[PDB]
């Protein structure tokens, strides 16, 4: 009954902020400790382990209760609050995920050339960027009264506090998804592109060269990288720009739970982006 | 002391950045620069291939399309032994000068080894150093036309001085320029996959080979050796991720 | 050979004859030594924190 | 030749029997009711970067605050030890060096390296910094150790078997030390100032006497290479480090080795070896990425010194003997207390 239900979600919901702040912390403490691992591109990734550790310390809890208590308890300053760090949260750590593709794909389609364009003062600025880029379309409309519609249901969760909901204007929704997806999704496919021709180029050359004497590397590598991401984000913000288009076809709770679902990619990042054996090593030290 | 010595901090701490800033200006400098060793056995035209690559140790200093590179070659030593290949950790890449044409000739001292198996055995060394683990190697057989006259025509035969050039079947997959004797073909081709054996056969990925033939009168080795560093950092970058 | 072995053989003559003393005495002074300069080592025994120049 | 042939082998027995008759007792056995130093801690005090690469070596001044390092990419730091900022910053006419050495008075450092030349440069003009006084030239190897006897001469060892001493107010070999037959690596002045020791790659290790030119004895301990040496601060004993595992000792008056140091689980090369100012602690760095501390009268090991990203190629103490520093592959030093 109501009992099992909430037992059960319980022991979920918990588990996955554990794992989150924990994961998170773990690859900050090791970068910041330790002076091995300071280099050029870790920046970006603690970048992103920083994000989703806010996303994951501030989003996840005061969201879990409201859906398990069926009430807001929080006044409506912290409802719009809430929104708006989550969609800064989201939209910082989905860009870092490009930014850091595109320092890859620098290095290794232009191998000479790598170490003068990138330098140490230069990623703070696109860091720096990319966060003023996130935090524009996340605080200055929800701040103000942009985000909000003109629907009858919706103007009532406007005036009552009770019901902590979002529902947003076709341009809105439109823009926030544009601008935080689809164009670093066709970014990453590109150079993901790139960089695997050039592998198989290599190796090509590298048989020709010496088979005699003597692909599932680069497609486990890649194959991986694309897909969790592509599975964690990609129905969500198609199903967000369809509910605002066709009336009544897709119900809350699938809306919240593709919500949701788009949450636990921040506790995969670490295992994905820190399988050097460097870090593993670091790991030994401090556990 | 007391307010005196706050006066020399401030010249002091002015003196530690008017160091610092030189340190970073030729810190820039120093990081684009690619630094090769030149290294092979004595006779081998190596002042004829350094000389035509461009115009107790030698250094020669030029550049690529915008790209610098430094060349260092230690010929003072005349050692055996040798430690001093210790220091050349950081190199991008090892240039090795073997004269493929002595294969019928004798070093002066104790008839112990053809010039040919003494290079060979340099090599191994080289290649197996556990200091030199993750650096890569630039062959160049120079000497190319006296070995096709002595082949052909020669009263000298492979067979004699290298028992398994009869076991050796040459490949007819891999054919040489349009116009050449196959007898001169088999003997490049002895010479080469013979350096290839010890190449390939504790790798394990991390540093590679690449045998190129040279003869004395040409200029398109500096391509050749611009192409192969571009190669090795390439594959170093895809190493250093997951995909290759 | 004459000038290579001779040179050597006068050098293992020069070397041959030279006074020695019993172990048990170059110990026991080297223990004296180290037992007398004890005190002055400030690595064996750590100094005050205020003392030490570094920290 | 045969018959002189023969000599050189009656003279050997003669020799190794007369050492046997003097071990009356070994050292461990005279030391053993003796309590141990006990645990010892150290910890890192000032960090020093600014190296654009690996550090090969380093040389404490007279004075306990001053310190030089060298490194391959051409230039030579003079650190503070104190408060950690650099005073001057040298170039150099080539980019390979493997010493550096700083002068009693103060005033002079000498570098060397590949190029089979002495440089001397002087800190005392001060008018555009440092400029190359004296250049010295006319060994046929690489050099490996340069240490000053005063500063009118110095003393060089080189890959080149032979030794040489020179005057840097004429720049002629005053005296040269031959004997060897492999690469000289390392040479360390006495306290008292007549006598200096040698290291070879050849096992042997060799004493010398300045004024005369002659090797006084010769040990032949060791298995393989000797990379470091050091003298005991009495003054008649010395202590070696070698490729394998083990570090040994001397004694002068005795002529023969006293103890061995080794442990069954390290098995990388030395690079360097040091002693305490009291003489109880021996300091050795390692090939692996970490620094050992022996105690040489009891020969059990104290304490372990970690924190290097890469191997330990120097390695020093301070005449105060308040600090010990080491310099690694790794672009940083590191002064611990
Ligand atoms: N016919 C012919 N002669 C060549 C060729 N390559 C080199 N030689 C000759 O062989 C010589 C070899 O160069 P060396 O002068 O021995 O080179 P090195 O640098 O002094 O040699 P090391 O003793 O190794 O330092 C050249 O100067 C030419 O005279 C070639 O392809 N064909
Ligand atoms: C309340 N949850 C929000 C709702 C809308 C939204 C999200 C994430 C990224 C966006 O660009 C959005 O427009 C979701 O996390």
């Amino acid at each position: 009954r109501d009992e099992v239900w909430v037992v059960g979600m319980g022991i979920v919901m918990s588990l996955i902020v554990l794992a989150i702040v924990f994961g998170n912390v773990l690859v900050i403490t090791a970068i910041a400790k330790f002076e091995r691992l300071q280099t050029v591109t870790n920046y970006f990734i603690t970048s992103l382990a920083c994000a989703d550790l806010v996303m994951g310390l501030a989003v996840v809890p005061f969201g879990a209760a409201h859906i398990l208590t069926k009430t807001w308890t929080f006044g409506n300053f912290w409802c719009e609050f809430w929104t708006s760090i989550d969609v800064l949260c989201v939209t910082a750590s989905i860009e870092t995920l490009c930014v850091i593709a595109v320092d890859r794909y620098f290095a290794i389609t232009s191998p000479f050339k790598y170490q003068s364009l990138l330098t140490k003062n230069k990623a703070r600025v696109i860091i720096l960027m990319v966060w003023i880029v996130s935090g524009l379309t996340s605080f200055l409309p929800i701040q103000m009264h942009w985000y909000r519609a003109t629907h009858q249901e919706a103007i009532n969760c406007y005036a009552e506090e009770t019901c902590c909901d979002f529902f947003t204007n076709q341009a809105y929704a439109i823009a926030s998804s544009i601008v935080s997806f689809y164009v670093p999704l066709v970014i990453m496919v590109f150079v993901y592109s790139r960089v695997f021709q050039e592998a198989k180029r290599q190796l090509q050359k590298i048989d020709k060269s010496e088979g005699r004497f003597h692909e599932h590397k680069a497609l486990k590598t890649l194959g991986i990288i694309m897909g969790t991401f592509t599975l964690c984000w990609l129905p969500f913000f198609i199903v967000n720009i369809v509910h605002v288009i066709q009336d009544n076809l897709i119900r809350k709770e699938v809306y919240i739970l593709l919500n949701w679902i788009g949450y636990v990619n921040s506790g995969f990042n670490p295992l994905i982006y820190c399988r050097s054996p460097d870090f593993r090593i670091a790991f030994q030290e401090l556990l | 002391k007391t307010e005196d010595q706050r006066n020399e901090e401030k010249a002091q701490r002015e003196a530690n950045k008017k160091i610092e800033k030189q340190l970073q200006k030729d810190k820039q400098v120093y990081r684009a620069t690619h630094r090769l060793l030149l290294l092979g056995a004595g006779e081998s035209g190596k002042s004829t291939i350094v000389k035509q690559m461009r115009i107790g140790i030698f250094e020669t200093k030029f550049q690529v399309d915008k790209v610098n590179f430094h060349m260092f070659d230690v010929g003072g030593q005349r050692d055996e032994r040798r430690k001093w290949i210790q220091c050349f950790n950081d190199v991008t890449a090892i240039i090795f000068v073997v004269a493929s044409s002595s294969y019928n000739m004798v070093i002066r001292e104790d008839n112990q080894t053809n010039r040919l198996q003494e290079a060979l055995n340099l090599f191994k060394s080289i290649w197996n150093n556990r200091w030199l683990r993750t650096i890569s190697v630039i062959l160049f057989l120079n000497k190319q036309d006296l070995l096709a006259e002595k082949v052909l025509a020669g009263k000298s035969k492979i067979e004699d001085y290298f028992p398994e050039f009869a076991r050796y079947t040459t490949p007819e997959d891999a054919t040489p320029e349009p116009g050449e004797d196959p007898r001169v073909t088999r003997a490049k081709y002895f010479i080469r996959d013979e350096f290839l054996r010890i190449s390939t056969a504790s790798g394990d990925g991390r540093h590679y080979c690449y045998p190129h033939f040279t003869c004395a009168v040409d200029t398109e080795n500096i391509r050749r050796v611009f192409n192969d560093c571009r190669d090795i950092i390439q594959r170093m970058h895809l190493r250093q991720y997951e995909l290759l | 050979s004459i000038a290579q072995a001779r040179k050597l053989v006068e050098q293992l003559k020069m070397e041959a004859n030279i006074d020695r003393i019993k172990v048990s005495k170059a110990a026991a002074d080297l223990m004296a030594y180290c037992e007398a300069h004890a005190k002055e080592d400030p690595l064996l025994t750590p100094v005050p924190a205020s003392e030490n120049p570094f920290r | 030749l045969d018959q002189l042939r023969q000599e050189a082998e009656q003279l050997k027995n003669q020799i190794r029997d007369a050492r046997k008759a003097c071990a009356d007792a070994t050292l461990s056995q005279i030391t053993n009711n003796i309590d141990p130093v006990g645990r010892i801690q150290m910890r890192t005090r000032r960090t020093l970067r600014g190296h654009l690469a690996k550090i090969y070596a380093m040389h404490w001044g007279t004075d306990s605050r001053l310190l030089v390092s060298a490194s391959q990419d051409g230039k030579l730091i003079i650190w503070d030890s104190y408060t950690t900022n650099k005073v001057h910053a040298i170039p150099l006419r080539s980019s390979w060096v493997m010493t550096c050495a700083y002068a009693p008075s103060g005033n002079y450092v000498a570098c060397g390296g590949l190029d089979n030349i002495c440089s001397i440069y002087n800190l005392k003009t001060r008018e555009g910094n440092v400029r190359v006084s004296r250049e010295l030239a006319g060994h046929t190897g690489y050099l490996s150790c340069c240490r000053f006897l005063d500063d009118n001469q110095i003393v060089t060892s080189s890959g080149d078997t032979t030794c040489a001493l020179w005057d840097i107010e004429t720049g002629q070999q005053t005296t040269t030390f031959t004997g060897h037959t492999g690469d000289v690596m390392s040479l360390s002045l006495a306290p008292d100032t007549r006598l200096f020791v040698s290291g070879a790659c050849d096992a042997s290790a060799k004493l010398w006497d300045v004024r005369e030119g002659m090797c006084r004895q010769t040990f032949t301990g060791h298995e393989s290479d000797i990379n470091a040496i050091c003298f005991f601060p009495n003054g008649n004993a010395f202590a070696t480090g070698s490729d394998d595992a083990t570090c040994r000792l001397f004694d002068l008056r005795a002529d023969q080795e006293l103890m061995t140091y080794s442990h069954d689980n390290i098995i990388c090369g030395i690079t360097s070896v040091s002693f305490s100012k009291s003489g109880r602690l021996l300091l050795a760095g390692y090939d692996d990425f970490n620094c050992n501390v022996w105690d040489a009268l009891k020969a059990d090991r104290a304490g372990v010194l970690a924190g290097h990203d890469n191997r330990v190629s120097c390695l020093g103490v301070t005449d105060d003997g308040m600090a010990v520093a080491t310099g690694s592959w790794d672009s940083f030093l590191k002064i611990w207390n």
